[PDB]
């Protein structure tokens, strides 16, 4: 099937953006991770907590 | 062919913020890659050429950058008016393909939606079918619940909703509902209410009128 | 404009197809004016809607 | 200024044929690549095809070979697109697009798109019916009030007020299809409470498909 992923994108000086990804759940997953190293390169190192099975990620970023 | 791939599909973020996306080529397209902008049912608009060149008359909030087959579009501080559609398209081997979009959406705070009320017109009951149209004005968020009842009974199935594109300046969106009836049915009933239920309401809405009332 | 033998070749058998009609058989007869190089795609997209009409 | 302008999209039955055209100014498209790019409704961009006026180099999406054909004429500075064994699937807004103009290697310049619909149904011309502004539709001394245009086919309705003179307020939400295969949408207007009664409200409705022109007064009851 194809799920939606949520992500809750929490920076260091506590803005929150949220973002969906779309796909097969291991797709939607991967790409979440993905875009999560890529905003790290700016962002400071995330922490990816999941909950909902893994169907809602909270991506808090260092800084 | 080449395939690209968008991220997100939906991203929400507040006035002010930087917002990344990215699109991702299947093969080698080098740098020959263009950003698209579309919104308030226009055509698309180009705003980044060749990967990382913005095109003439583009706000330079918008930049783009690549790393190997890896695209992103940056805009470093969200304005309402870029709540859009974004498409990044190759040209480096034909087809030249598009990604799937990804949708930005303007994260602003709460507010409660104006709720109003139209029977159906006296034209309109000169035929034969009658509608009944609640309309949310100007709320922030987006997700809202428009229950019908028909002389207290729940209504199922006989309603459509509408949702404005978020607003270019205030970034509010506007719903319509509307219930259709046969005008048998309708001259059957006598009260006619829409109940709203939304975040910035204490409590739920409900906005009626007794058929024949002025 | 003047045409070659294949070309006339390729506009005599979308005029004789008996499955189509007027306006079908004329926009495929345009498409081979407008673009040459795909005589041999546009008649097989004729044939075929000429037989799915059979 | 450079310009592109589609024409000639409407309502075609399954199986057949319509003609494209998209006439440029302000440029020559002798000195670029014409491209056609679709849209179906709610969906992505979709290339189409391509041609080189200079050569008459053409390219096709495998979706359209052999159905579709892209020429051009350059003495009218015009491109086509020639679309045969049409499926509902092709139900699009077609846009076309320059490429290579100036010397920018992306679609700087697009047209306003025209509308292509595949389907059995009939042309239908819309009702228009006041939503009248009432005790109903009023709060904080500001009034809601609006026209429904309901039951036509296939699309565009555009809808403006006062002949474009008002537009501040104005939402004029998507069309519904409906479970009839009719479509139908709404338009309401915010204005002053006080204004009403002694300024006129009129929705102007245009169903292009259906020659229907409607200038509908919206009033009290």
């Amino acid at each position: 099937s194809e799920v939606t992923i949520k992500v809750n994108l929490i920076f260091a000086d506590g803005k929150i953006q949220t973002a969906e990804f779309k796909g097969t759940f291991e797709e939607a997953t991967a790409e979440a991770y993905r875009y999560a190293a890529l905003l790290a390169k700016v962002n400071g190192e995330y922490t990816a907590d999941l909950e909902d099975g893994g169907n809602h990620m909270n991506i808090k970023f260092a800084g | 062919d080449i395939q690209m791939t968008q991220s997100p599909i939906l991203l929400s973020a507040s006035v002010g913020d930087r917002v990344t996306i990215t699109c991702r080529a299947s093969q080698d397209v080098n740098t020959a890659v263009a950003w698209y902008q579309q919104r308030t049912n226009g055509s698309p608009r180009l705003l980044i050429y060749s990967a990382s060149f913005l095109y003439s008359g583009v706000p330079s909030r918008f930049s783009g950058s690549r790393s190997g087959t890896d695209f992103t579009l940056t805009i470093s501080s969200l304005q309402p008016e870029d709540e859009a559609d974004y498409y990044c398209q190759q040209h480096y081997t034909t087809p030249p393909t598009f990604g799937a979009g990804t949708k930005v959406e303007i994260k602003r705070t709460v507010a409660a939606p104006s709720v109003f009320i139209f029977p159906p017109s006296d034209e309109q009951l000169k035929s034969g079918t009658a509608s009944v149209v609640c309309l949310l004005n100007n709320f922030y968020p987006r997700e809202a619940k428009v229950q019908w009842k028909v002389d207290n009974a729940l209504q199922s199935g006989n309603s459509q909703e509408s949702v404005t594109e978020q607003d270019s300046k205030d970034s509010t969106y506007s719903l319509s509902s509307t219930l259709t009836l046969s005008k048998a049915d309708y001259e059957k009933h006598k009260v006619y209410a829409c109940e709203v239920t939304h975040q910035g309401l204490s409590s739920p809405v409900t906005k009626s009128f007794n058929r024949g009332e002025c | 404009g003047s045409y070659n033998k294949d070309q006339q070749s390729a506009f005599y058998e979308i005029l004789n197809m008996p499955n189509l009609n007027e306006a079908q058989r004329n926009g495929f007869i345009q498409s081979l004016k407008d673009d040459p190089s795909q005589s041999t795609n546009v008649l097989g997209e004729a044939k075929k809607l000429n037989e799915s009409q059979a | 200024e450079v310009q592109l302008v589609e024409s000639g999209g409407g309502l075609v039955q399954p199986g057949g044929s319509l003609r494209l055209s998209c006439a440029a100014s302000g440029f020559n498209i002798k000195d670029t690549y014409i491209h056609w790019v679709r849209q179906s409704p709610g969906k992505g961009l979709e290339w189409v095809a391509r041609i080189y006026p200079t050569n008459g180099y053409t390219r096709y999406a495998d979706s359209v070979k052999g159905r579709f054909t892209i020429s051009a004429d350059t003495s009218k500075n015009t491109a086509y697109l020639q679309m045969n064994s049409l499926r509902a699937e092709d139900t699009a807004i077609y846009y076309c697009s320059r490429w290579g103009g100036d010397g920018f290697y992306a679609m700087d310049y697009w047209g306003q798109g025209t509308l292509v619909t595949v389907s059995s149904a009939s042309t239908k011309g819309p009702s228009v019916f006041p939503l009248a502004p009432s005790s109903k539709s009023t709060s904080g001394g500001t009034a809601a009030l609006g026209c429904l245009v309901k039951d036509y086919f296939p699309e565009p309705v555009t809808v403006s007020w006062n002949s474009g003179a008002l537009t501040s307020g104005v939402h004029t939400f998507p069309c519904v299809l409906q479970s009839s295969g009719l479509y139908s949408l709404s338009s309401v207007v915010t204005v002053p409470s006080s204004s009403l009664g002694t300024q006129t409200y009129i929705c102007n409705v245009n169903h292009k498909p259906s020659n229907t022109k409607v200038d509908k007064k919206v009033e009290p009851k």
